[PDB]
């Protein structure tokens, strides 16, 4: 996972 | 029993990263797992307290509640400067649908505290639509915001594998809105994709289709926070792009820097002789953003079939977006227009991705071959550990 500060994202490579 | 975990990672997009925590699964028998941790890269410190209960009903609806804090710096995630301190609180119901989809509603409280915020057109539109006028030649500064929000989400998850997957997909739907009685009135929405389409019956040449999408926007005539903005570019985005670099950059206005000396570089500093706006190559993310990506996994090559399945070689080609839906080019006839949405930004390259004993490890290479005016390049990228 990456914050764009309170916010999430789920990177591909993590799946 | 209870746990602790501490771990430490880098990459390019955050630096050093630092993660601690505690962790405990129906804690004092309440039925709840509580945790407490926090992280802390190059430009971010986040600590949150969650509680959650996965039998809320005895069909696995879930319930949880968290408490937040994130200290941000917005120079250090190479964006127009910034300090925001934010905390708040939720509280989510989790649905499983069925096997491979889920659904969220929730409701948040957040406050905002900006501060030393540079000066400049974007920002300074967004604190004017919140009837605030900040003086436009100094850093010093302060606006605070206090929202509550519905939340609500879906996840389909049918990826084959929880490591290097070759067939599935994985798609996040993410929305909020203000609700009355919110400082800020706005809705914003994400959409992210990955899928996996197997060529081979071995599963070995595999392409993969990734997108992402976000858009929101203000209710009336206040428009949506720029500390809600989205970005695009970087390791996990747009490689071959330095972190955050897509999009509008900050028109800053002629200003006397906070601590000036000539052993330094500013942006549109009075003691530099500055008497009107300056462009700069500084960005600042938007209310609008798209990225695609069409990504070929093949087998590695000169490995031995026993460590083929640790080892994932793949080419790409990347795209992305951002853009500024209320830039008013009319009146910013000298500036690119950054509402146009049209400035695609295109890269190719390669990468290499370990399944380490140590953990995930990330190598790209990967060259622009579309860029902008502004835009910052960086072929080279990597991450070692699970955070970005
Ligand atoms: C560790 C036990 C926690 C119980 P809850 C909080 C109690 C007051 C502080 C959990 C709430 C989750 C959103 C109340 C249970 C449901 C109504
Ligand atoms: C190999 C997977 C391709 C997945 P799609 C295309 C992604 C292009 C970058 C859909 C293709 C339909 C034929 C995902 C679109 C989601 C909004």
């Amino acid at each position: 996972f990456r914050r764009y500060g309170l916010d999430n994202y789920w990177v591909x490579y993590c799946g | 029993t209870g746990s602790f975990n501490f771990g430490i990672g880098y990459g390019t997009e955050s630096g050093v990263s630092f993660q601690a925590g505690v962790q405990q699964d129906n804690w004092l028998g309440t039925g709840y797992a509580v945790g407490i941790n926090g992280t802390k890269n190059d430009y971010q410190t986040y600590a949150e307290l969650s509680v959650t209960n996965p039998y809320f009903t005895v069909d696995g609806v879930s319930l949880g509640g968290r408490l937040f804090y994130n200290d941000f710096q917005a120079d250090d995630a190479d964006l127009s400067d910034y300090t925001n301190k934010s905390y708040g609180t939720d509280v989510t119901l989790g649905f499983p649908i069925n096997e491979y989809n889920s659904l969220r509603a929730g409701l948040g409280y957040v406050h905002n505290s900006l501060s030393n915020m540079q000066p400049q057109v974007a920002m300074w539109r967004y604190l004017y639509s919140m009837g605030e006028h900040p003086s436009t030649s100094d850093q010093d500064n302060s606006f605070k915001t206090d929202d509550f929000t519905f939340n609500y989400g879906w996840t389909y998850n049918k990826l084959d594998r929880g490591y290097f997957p070759t067939d599935g997909s994985r798609v996040n739907l993410t929305g909020k809105v203000t609700i009355p009685g919110s400082d800020n009135e706005y809705y914003k929405v994400t959409l992210d994709t990955a899928t996996y389409v197997p060529i081979d019956d071995d599963h070995k040449w595999v392409v993969l289709g990734r997108t992402r999408w976000g858009y929101g926007d203000g209710l009336g005539g206040k428009e949506m926070p720029f500390y809600e903005n989205f970005y695009a570019g970087g390791s996990s985005t747009v490689r071959g792009f330095q972190s955050n670099t897509i999009g509008p950059k900050a028109v800053y206005f002629p200003h006397q820097a906070s601590n000036y000396d000539p052993d330094y570089d500013y942006e549109c500093a009075t003691q530099d002789g500055a008497k009107d706006l300056c462009k700069s190559d500084d960005a600042v993310g938007g209310n609008a953003m798209a990225v695609a990506s069409l990504e070929f996994i093949t087998p590695t090559p000169f490995i031995s079939d026993k460590y083929a399945n640790s080892v994932r070689t793949s080419f790409f080609w990347d795209m992305g977006t951002v853009w500024d839906t209320n830039w008013d080019s009319s009146q910013y006839s000298g500036y690119p227009d950054y509402s146009d949405p049209s400035n695609i930004r295109m890269s190719a390259g390669i990468a290499l991705q370990w399944m380490s004993p140590l953990g995930p490890l990330v190598f790209s290479y990967a060259q622009p071959f579309k860029k902008y005016d502004g835009d910052k390049a960086e072929q080279f990228q990597f991450n070692i550990g699970k955070t970005w």
